[PDB]
């Protein structure tokens, strides 16, 4: 008692929003929509940060639920220190596509 | 919360650490000048000789001048620090801000 | 009516006014007191080279600066309301009076046993007699025993007004169409003075009110010659 | 609650379907006789000048100036009463 | 792209001081001046 | 009818700098210039009729 | 390039003709009202309507065919149109508090009274009631609606889209016709200015929603929406549902509660 | 590319320097009516005319100073800036229909500067009451031309409240809770939903009021059954949420000013702070009727009024004292930014307090519609909203700008405008004690002295203002680029640098969860 005739997302989505759909198709964030999940962060296992380019702003919060997130310039190269707690970041440098 | 004792060993844990680096003496320095207390003359001993360690006279020298200024007005905290810690400035070769004539504008 | 230089209310005429004034005086004590406060802690946390920049527990400082202020807003509610309530008393007027408001001047109505009104206009100053009051004289006073409990009645002919008094502790508004109550009572004989106090266009600043309190039986008198 | 009917086994379009032509609309064409049947025009009240009704504080901005914007001449009196 | 940068992000122009200096006197100026101006226009009316 | 999306979302992805009121080809010009020349002219005209009703007119 | 999920917008002239078509239309009201003239008033509807027109166009052109509404712009669209929806509820409550604040305390003019003296009020029994079902329907039609959409069938979705049309054009027939009839009109006192007002702002909010259905009628017919991503149509349906919950309120209160 | 940069923006950088431009301008409007205000008030007689021309100027003044100066400058202006930058985000929710709130608002000024040239102006008061404000006392267009600028301002800010309310929920990083977002977003947040509720109120009323005018309705007309007094009802729902939303960003500004020059990386209490807005914003929608204590409403009525209006003091009373204890134990710097928000902690309290002088219906009588009540708003608004506006103008001037100000002028200037403000209004206390009206253009010889002496302490603000523009002048003259500056870790506005590019956060901050 019924019929078809609407296009899908799959057939008809285009530009960014496919780009966020096929993205999370393959489980992957190129657009931030996710929170990453920390590591323990400390030297030898460094929370990696992901960027496009060579340097990318972190914001940490300390313990949770801190109302004072602290922000920094993340920079390429060795690992560097939250100034409030001292837990490591790594810059990854990636391009988008994955 | 914790006595004074055992903040006092916490930090002079943390200062004494063999292998500290420059980055840890400036986040210990800088994170314990943020509390209401002048540091005892233990934790400071044991941040003068994490800083020789370190191969750094000067932030040697800048923590007496934090330590005389955490004090405000209260003139006799500073005399007295210096007094404890005597022996180590002279081991250490460690001249006070007031013998680097730091302290005058 | 005002004096040059006044600082506080004028004088209190009526016992509510009275009241007024000893209720102020309690409330403005305390905003000298918590003013004050905010102003000495200021300077008190201005004034050291001693520091504390790491993060402060609030949770216990909390409890002191809601429930002390929620006691002050207490003691100041509570004679507040207990004079909101005994202006309301019942009291039994021996007289109503009755004022309609108007673009610029009041009109007054008695009309309890004969049929008086007449219309009562700001005196010009270049009319004013020799020390009479710039802005503040009328030609037609209100004449009101005293001593007595008066119910007046306040309404407008035009725009909006509003009939006041202060010594006498009187402010009620006069809207066209609603009859609005108040009780006047002078513990004192003279003349009392207020301005049009609702905005009424080109002359709200020059439409006064003036009454004129005297004993009953020269209450009387006047009224059995407006006959 | 309170009506009665009784579905909700499974939400979907063929439900909602239903609904619209089996309650919805039935409904609506129920309303429309009765509405059809209770239509006629009723007897005009006398004029009367009431000075709540009627008002004029301004003229409105279209016509002369005097007559309201759905103006029906059978039932709307003008200050002065019905037109002729 | 626009230009970006201390004096590229406004619409006004601080290449000149002197000229800056024009504008914002025509500018702050027409403001504070507009209800002098208005308050004469109703004096004058009738 | 059928389903011309697609054709759509070519012309209006074209790499040709146009902002998306424009993309649209040469009607949107015409359109636009219509709708600023009407909202110019008309709070000129508006203007002109302050001007007109800030003094008495006899 | 951006590696976030939102929508940076083309530079774009509708702002700015959108307030100068307010500056024509409420100038327009002035000269019409005072100077005799609906030159000014004609220029700011018209620069009104091509601005919305073009504006809306924009959006359609932005996300349909340009993929730039990710979840992300959509959940804010969602959020945007809620708020809208509670400014115009809060809106609408003003007129009810001035229809409550006359009717509960009718004063002597009116005969002291409510309905006033000289007032005959429609039968809400009448055509009101018929109002109160067609609307009524069209909640259930535009449901039907939004469930075929979702099931991709979208003949059924055009079927039932067209009738919550049909549906709300039928209303403002309607509603055109009770005030043609209506004995009283806005110039008979607070009864009929509460009336009329409240009346006459929820029926132009009837004929916005109409508007707003058909607009995503043709869009529909033009397989813009997917059986998936659809806000314009969702965003149409809540406003269809907050104009039926308007004329509810307005039922019980003016026509019920206050005849 | 100039027009499709400033006309045509799509950036909330771009529209908040336009609304900063605007809402200074709009102050110079506002200032200039002030002192006419009291030049015709400086000596007893006439200057100008009489209460018509007197109070069109007095309602301008109001209307300008209100939805032109202040709204603009704190929600448009500082809001559009800081809140993207403040939670990272690339830009507002509504890019496009942010730019339609500025630009409805020079239509919305032109209607007001309209309806003060036509006929005789609008000498109503700010709250345009009925009948003086109907059209018979008010004949005319100017009242019409009035209403219709409210609704343009209204609409502006009633999109700008959708704008800002989605974006600040929508548009945070993935990890940051709504309680890890600075004051000051909160502080816009909460006033954007002030705004939404209560403008739409204050339009009904005003559309009421139109028609009343034009269609021959009667709403507030008692010949129709209509009441004077819905109208005040309506106005005052929304007039009382109205002062609030004028103080909340400032509320928001402070916290901020404070924090930074007391060298901490974070306010005092910060959940404290975001309860005591969000409970003043609910509060101030409860309190609206002791603006009407005169009006002949019951007692019963008065007394809720009167105690609810007083609870307010409560979280307001919190704010304070977290300021203070913000500034306790800091490395206090003493900015110009730091002098105003410490003059505001001072002044705001003071024009609390007499406001809870005023909560008291039964004292209110006498206070009611006099200059008492003049002195109470204005310290909450020129010594509160304005110093905070000052405040948040020279700390952030060298972010928006890309330069610095000459320090030691605008220390000049806080010094100067704190005498001028503070010898305006400290006498209007005994004035209105002593029974001195509102909306007066001359008054009985007693009242001369404290006129005079308010009258001189308007001028000494006039050369603040003037030398604010010259200060403004200088650092654009001058072209002192900042370099670096402190606490960016706690500051995340300042971390894209001086002036931030056009576009920022397009690859947006990384906030992880654990
Ligand atoms: C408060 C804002 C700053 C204001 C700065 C300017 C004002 C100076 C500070 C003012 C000095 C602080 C004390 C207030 C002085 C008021 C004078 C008075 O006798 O008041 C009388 C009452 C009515 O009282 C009476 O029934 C009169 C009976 C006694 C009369 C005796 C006659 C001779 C007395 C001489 C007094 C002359 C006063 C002339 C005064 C002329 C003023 C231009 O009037 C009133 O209620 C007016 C008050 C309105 C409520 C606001 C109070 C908030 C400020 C408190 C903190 C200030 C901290 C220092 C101040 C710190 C500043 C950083
Ligand atoms: C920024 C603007 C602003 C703000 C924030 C306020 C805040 C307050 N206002 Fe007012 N007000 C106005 C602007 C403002 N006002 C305007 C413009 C008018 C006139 C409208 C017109 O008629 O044109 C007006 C009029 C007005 C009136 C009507 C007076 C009348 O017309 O007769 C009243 C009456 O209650 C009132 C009360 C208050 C109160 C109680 C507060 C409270 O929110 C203040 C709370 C703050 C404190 C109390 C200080 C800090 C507290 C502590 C340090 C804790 C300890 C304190 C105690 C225990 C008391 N205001
Ligand atoms: C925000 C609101 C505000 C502000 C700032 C002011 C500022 C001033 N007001 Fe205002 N006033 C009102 C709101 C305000 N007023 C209201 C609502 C009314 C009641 C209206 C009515 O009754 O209907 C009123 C009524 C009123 C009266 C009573 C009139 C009467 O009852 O007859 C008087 C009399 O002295 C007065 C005087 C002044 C003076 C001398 C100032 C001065 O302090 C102004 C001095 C200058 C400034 C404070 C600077 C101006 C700001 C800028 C230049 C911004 C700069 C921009 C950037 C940094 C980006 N005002
Ligand atoms: C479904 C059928 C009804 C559909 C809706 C019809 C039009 C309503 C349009 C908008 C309503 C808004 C204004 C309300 C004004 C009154 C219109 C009320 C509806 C109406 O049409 O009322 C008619 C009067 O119209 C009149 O005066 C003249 C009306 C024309 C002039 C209106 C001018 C006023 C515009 C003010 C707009 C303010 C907008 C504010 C927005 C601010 C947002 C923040 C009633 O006709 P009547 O002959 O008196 O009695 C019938 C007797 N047979
Ligand atoms: C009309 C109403 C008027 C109301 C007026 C009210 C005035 C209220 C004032 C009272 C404040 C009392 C607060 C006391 C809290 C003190 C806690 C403390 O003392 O601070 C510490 C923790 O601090 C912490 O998180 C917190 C550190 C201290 C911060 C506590 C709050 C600071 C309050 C500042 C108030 C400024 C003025 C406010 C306005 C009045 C604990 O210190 P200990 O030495 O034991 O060990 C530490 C050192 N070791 C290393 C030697 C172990
Ligand atoms: C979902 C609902 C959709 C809407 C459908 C329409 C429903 C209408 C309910 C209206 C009830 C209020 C009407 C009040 C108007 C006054 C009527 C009144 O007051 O009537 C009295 C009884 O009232 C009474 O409402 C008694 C009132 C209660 C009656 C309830 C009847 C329906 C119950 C349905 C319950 C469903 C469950 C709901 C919960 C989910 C009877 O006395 P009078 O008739 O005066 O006779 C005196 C004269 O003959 C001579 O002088
Ligand atoms: C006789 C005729 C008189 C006519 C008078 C004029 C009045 C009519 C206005 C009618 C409103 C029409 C609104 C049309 C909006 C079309 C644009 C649209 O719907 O845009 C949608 C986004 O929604 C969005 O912006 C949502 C946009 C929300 C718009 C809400 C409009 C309400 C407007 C009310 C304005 C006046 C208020 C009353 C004041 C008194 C686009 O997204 P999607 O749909 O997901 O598509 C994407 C998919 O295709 C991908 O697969
Ligand atoms: C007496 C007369 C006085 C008033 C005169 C009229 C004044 C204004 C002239 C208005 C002309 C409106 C022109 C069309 C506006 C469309 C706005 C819109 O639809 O805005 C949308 C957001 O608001 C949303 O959704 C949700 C909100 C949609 C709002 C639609 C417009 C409403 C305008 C009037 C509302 C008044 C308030 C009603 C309650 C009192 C889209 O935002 P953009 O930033 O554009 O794009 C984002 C992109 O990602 C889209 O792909
Ligand atoms: C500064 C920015 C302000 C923006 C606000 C808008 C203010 C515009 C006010 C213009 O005021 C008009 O100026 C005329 C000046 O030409 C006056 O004409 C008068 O003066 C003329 C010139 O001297 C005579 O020729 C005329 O007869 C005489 O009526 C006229 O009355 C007055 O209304
Ligand atoms: C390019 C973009 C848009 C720009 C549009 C510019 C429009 C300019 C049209 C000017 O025409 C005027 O129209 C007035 C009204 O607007 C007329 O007043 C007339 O209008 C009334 C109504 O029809 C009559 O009552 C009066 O007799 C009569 O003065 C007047 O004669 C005429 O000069
Ligand atoms: C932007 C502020 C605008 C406020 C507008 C005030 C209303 C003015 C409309 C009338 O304009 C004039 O009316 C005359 C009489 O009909 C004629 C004349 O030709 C026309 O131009
Ligand atoms: C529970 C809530 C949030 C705590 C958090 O999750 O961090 C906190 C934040 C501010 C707190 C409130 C404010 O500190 C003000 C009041 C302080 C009194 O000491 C208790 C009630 C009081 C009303 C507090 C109750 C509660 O502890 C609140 C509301
Ligand atoms: C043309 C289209 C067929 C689907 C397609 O285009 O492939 C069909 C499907 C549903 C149809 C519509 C719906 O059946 C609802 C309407 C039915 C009425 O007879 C009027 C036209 C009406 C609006 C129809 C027009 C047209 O025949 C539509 C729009
Ligand atoms: C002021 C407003 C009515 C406005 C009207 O005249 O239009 C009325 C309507 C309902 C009233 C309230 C309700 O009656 C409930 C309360 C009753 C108490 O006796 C006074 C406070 C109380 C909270 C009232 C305050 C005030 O009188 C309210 C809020
Ligand atoms: Cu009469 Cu003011
Ligand atoms: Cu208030
Ligand atoms: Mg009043
Ligand atoms: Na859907
Ligand atoms: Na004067
Ligand atoms: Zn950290």
């Amino acid at each position: 008692a019924s019929g078809g005739g609407v296009p899908t997302d799959e057939e008809q989505a285009t530009g960014l929003e496919r780009e966020v759909m096929l993205a999370a198709r393959k489980g992957q964030d190129p657009y931030n929509i996710l929170a990453p999940k920390a590591t323990s962060g400390t030297k030898e296992d460094p929370n990696l940060v992901p960027s496009i380019t060579n340097k990318r702003i972190v914001g940490c919060i300390c313990e949770e639920d801190n109302s004072t997130v602290i922000w920094f310039w993340l920079h390429k190269g060795e690992a560097q220190r939250c100034p409030s707690c001292g837990t490591h970041y790594k810059l990854v440098p990636h391009q988008l596509a994955h | 919360h914790e006595t004074d004792e055992e903040f006092d060993a916490r930090w002079v844990t943390y200062f004494n650490k063999p292998d500290i680096d420059a980055w840890e003496l400036r986040k210990g320095m800088n994170t314990l000048v943020g509390y209401d207390l002048v540091p005892e003359p233990k934790i400071i001993d044991a941040a003068l000789r994490a800083c020789r360690r370190l191969n750094d006279f000067a932030s040697a020298v800048r923590i007496l001048e934090v330590v005389k200024d955490k004090a405000g007005p209260h003139k006799e905290i500073y005399p007295y620090v210096i007094q404890e810690l005597r022996p180590t400035l002279n081991e250490l070769g460690i001249s006070t801000p007031e013998e680097l004539g730091l302290d005058k504008v | 009516m005002a004096y040059p230089m006044q600082l506080g209310f004028q004088d209190a005429t009526s016992p509510i006014m009275e009241e007024l004034l000893h209720f102020h005086d309690h409330t403005l004590m305390i905003v000298f007191l918590i003013s004050s406060l905010v102003l000495y802690i200021i300077s008190l946390m201005l004034t050291t080279k001693l520091t504390h920049t790491s993060t402060m527990d609030a949770q216990e400082v909390e409890t002191i600066w809601t429930i002390l202020p929620a006691i002050i807003l207490i003691l100041i509610a509570l004679p507040s309301l207990r004079i909101l309530y005994m202006m309301d008393e019942i009291n039994n007027p021996s007289l109503t009076v009755k004022t309609m408001g108007h673009q610029w001047y009041w009109s007054y109505e008695y009309t309890d046993y004969e049929d008086l009104s007449f219309d009562s206009y700001m005196i010009p100053t270049s009319e004013l007699k020799p020390g009479e009051l710039r802005l503040l004289e009328v030609d037609n006073r209100v004449v009101l025993p005293m001593e007595m409990t008066i119910r007046m009645l306040v309404s407008s002919e035009d725009v909006l007004h509003s009939w006041a008094v202060p010594s006498l502790g009187l402010k009620t508004d006069a809207i066209p169409g609603r009859l609005n109550q108040t009780t006047l009572m002078s513990s004192r004989p003279g003349l009392y003075y207020g301005q049009c106090s609702e905005i009424c266009g080109s002359n709200h600043s020059f439409m006064p009110i003036v009454l004129e309190l005297v004993p009953l039986k020269y209450f009387e008198k006047w009224s059995a010659s407006m006959l | 609650a309170s009506a009665a009917k009784g579905d909700h086994g499974g939400t979907g379009a063929r439900t909602w379907r239903f609904l619209t032509f089996g309650l919805a609309l039935p409904s609506v064409a129920l309303c429309t006789l009765n509405s059809w049947l209770h239509s006629g025009h009723r007897e005009r009240p006398a004029f009367i000048p009431y000075h709540h009704l009627r008002i004029r504080t301004k003229p409105f901005s279209w016509g002369d100036g005097n007559h309201t914007f759905f103006h029906n001449p059978r039932v709307n009196p003008l200050p002065t009463g019905y037109e002729k | 792209h626009y230009e970006e940068g201390p004096g590229k992000n406004i619409p006004f122009s601080v290449e000149n001081k002197w000229r800056l200096l024009a504008m914002m006197t025509l500018f702050f100026g027409s403001g504070f001046a507009a209800p002098f101006f208005i308050v004469r226009h109703q004096l004058l009316k009738k | 009818f059928e389903n011309r999306v697609a054709e759509k979302q070519k012309l209006f992805q074209e790499d040709n700098g146009l902002p998306v009121h424009l993309k649209g080809g040469a009607t949107d010009n015409i359109l636009y210039r219509v709708t600023m020349t009407l909202c110019l002219g008309g709070t000129l005209y508006s203007l002109y009729c302050l001007g007109w009703a800030s003094f008495p007119h006899k | 390039h951006q590696t976030h999920a939102y929508h940076m917008v083309n530079p774009s002239p509708w702002p700015l003709t959108g307030a100068l078509s307010a500056l024509l239309m409420t100038s327009g009201l002035t000269m019409w009202f005072h100077f005799n003239s609906m030159t000014l008033l004609m220029i700011g509807l018209t620069t009104n309507m091509l601005t919305m027109y073009q504006w809306w166009r924009d959006v359609i052109r932005e996300s349909t065919f340009q993929g730039h509404h990710t979840p992300a712009v959509q959940k804010g669209l969602r959020y945007g149109m809620i708020l809208f929806i509670i400014s115009e509820v809060l809106f609408f409550t003003g007129f009810f508090w001035a229809f409550y604040h006359s009717s509960l305390a009718p004063t002597p003019e009116l005969g002291g009274c409510w309905p006033p003296t000289g007032i005959h009020p429609l039968n809400p029994l009448e055509v009101p009631l018929l109002n109160t079902s067609v609307l009524l329907a069209s909640g259930v039609s535009i449901t039907w609606a939004h469930h075929s959409l979702m099931e991709g069938d979208r003949k059924h979705m055009l079927q039932a889209l067209f009738i919550t049309i049909t549906l709300g054009v039928y209303f403002t027939l309607l509603q055109a016709s009770e005030y043609y009839e209506a004995p009283f009109t806005i110039s008979d006192g607070v009864y009929g200015s509460t009336f009329f007002v409240a009346t006459g702002f929820h029926g132009l909010h009837v004929i916005i929603g109409s508007t707003f259905l058909i607009v995503c009628f043709f869009r529909q017919l033009k397989f813009h929406f997917t059986s998936n991503h659809h806000f314009g149509f969702e965003a149409a349906a809540w406003y269809w549902h907050f104009v039926d919950v308007v004329w509810l309120f307005l039922y019980v209160s003016i026509y019920w509660w206050g005849s | 590319m100039f027009i499709n940069r400033w006309l045509f923006s799509t950036n909330h950088k771009d529209i908040g320097t336009l609304y900063l431009l605007f809402g200074a301008w709009a102050g110079m409007v506002g200032t200039a009516l002030s002192l006419l205000i009291r030049a015709e008030l400086g000596q007893p007689g006439t200057l100008l005319g009489d209460d018509q021309i007197y109070n069109v100027v007095v309602t301008a003044h109001a209307f300008v100073m209100i939805f032109f100066m202040v709204m603009p400058i704190m929600i448009g202006g500082f809001g559009n800036w800081l809140v993207p930058l403040m939670i990272g985000a690339p830009d507002m929710a509504f890019p496009r229909m942010n730019n339609m709130s500025f630009w409805l608002l020079p239509p919305s000024f032109l209607l007001l500067l309209a309806s003060s040239m036509v006929e005789a102006g609008a000498g109503t008061g700010w709250t345009v009451y009925p009948p003086l404000a109907g059209n018979l006392a008010h004949a005319g267009a100017s009242v019409d031309l009035t209403i219709f600028s409210l609704h343009l301002a209204g609409v502006s800010s009633i999109l700008g409240a959708i704008n800002f309310i989605t974006t600040i929920i929508n548009m945070k990083p993935p990890a940051m809770s709504q309680y890890q977002t600075p004051l000051f977003v909160w502080s816009v947040m909460i006033t954007a939903v002030l705004l939404l509720l209560s403008l739409p109120v204050l339009a009904a009323g005003i559309t009421m009021l139109l028609t009343d005018r034009n269609l021959n309705t009667t709403f507030f007309d008692p010949a129709g059954g209509g009441d004077p007094i819905l109208y005040q009802h309506l106005f005052w729902f929304f007039g009382h949420p109205e002062v609030y939303i004028l103080i909340l960003p400032g509320f928001g500004m402070i916290s901020h000013i404070v924090t930074y020059y007391s060298g901490k990386k974070e306010p005092f209490g910060y959940m404290g702070m975001v309860w005591a807005m969000m409970s003043i914003g609910f509060l101030g929608f409860i309190v609206w009727a002791h603006h009407m204590f005169t009006v002949g409403m019951d007692v019963d009525t008065r007394a809720y009024f009167t105690s609810a209006t007083m609870i307010i003091a409560i979280p307001t009373g919190v704010k304070v004292f977290s300021w203070l204890a913000t500034l306790h134990g800091g490395n206090i710097k003493w900015s110009p930014a730091m002098m105003w928000a410490l003059g505001f902690i001072f002044l705001f309290t003071v024009g609390g307090l007499t406001g809870i002088v005023l909560a008291n219906s039964s004292l209110d009588i006498v206070l009611h519609d006099t200059y008492y009540v003049v002195a109470h708003f204005h310290y909450v608004l020129s010594m509160g909203a304005v110093f905070a506006i000052m405040g948040g103008f020279v700390h952030w001037f060298p972010l928006f700008s890309g330069y610095t100000l000459n320090d030691t002028w605008a220390k000049i200037h806080f010094a100067i405008m704190f005498v001028g403000v503070n010898m305006t209004f400290f006498p209007q206390h005994f004035l209105g004690l002593s029974g001195m009206p509102r909306r007066y253009s001359d008054y009985p010889d007693a009242y001369t002295m404290w006129n005079t002496i308010s009258s001189m302490g308007s001028f000494i603000s006039l050369t603040a203002v003037m030398l604010m523009v010259f200060i403004i002048w200088e650092a654009f003259a001058s072209k002192r680029e900042v370099l670096t500056v402190d606490l960016t870790t706690t500051n995340l506005e300042w971390l894209n640098g001086c002036p931030p590019p056009y576009h920022t956060f397009e690859e947006p901050t990384y906030v992880n969860l654990k």
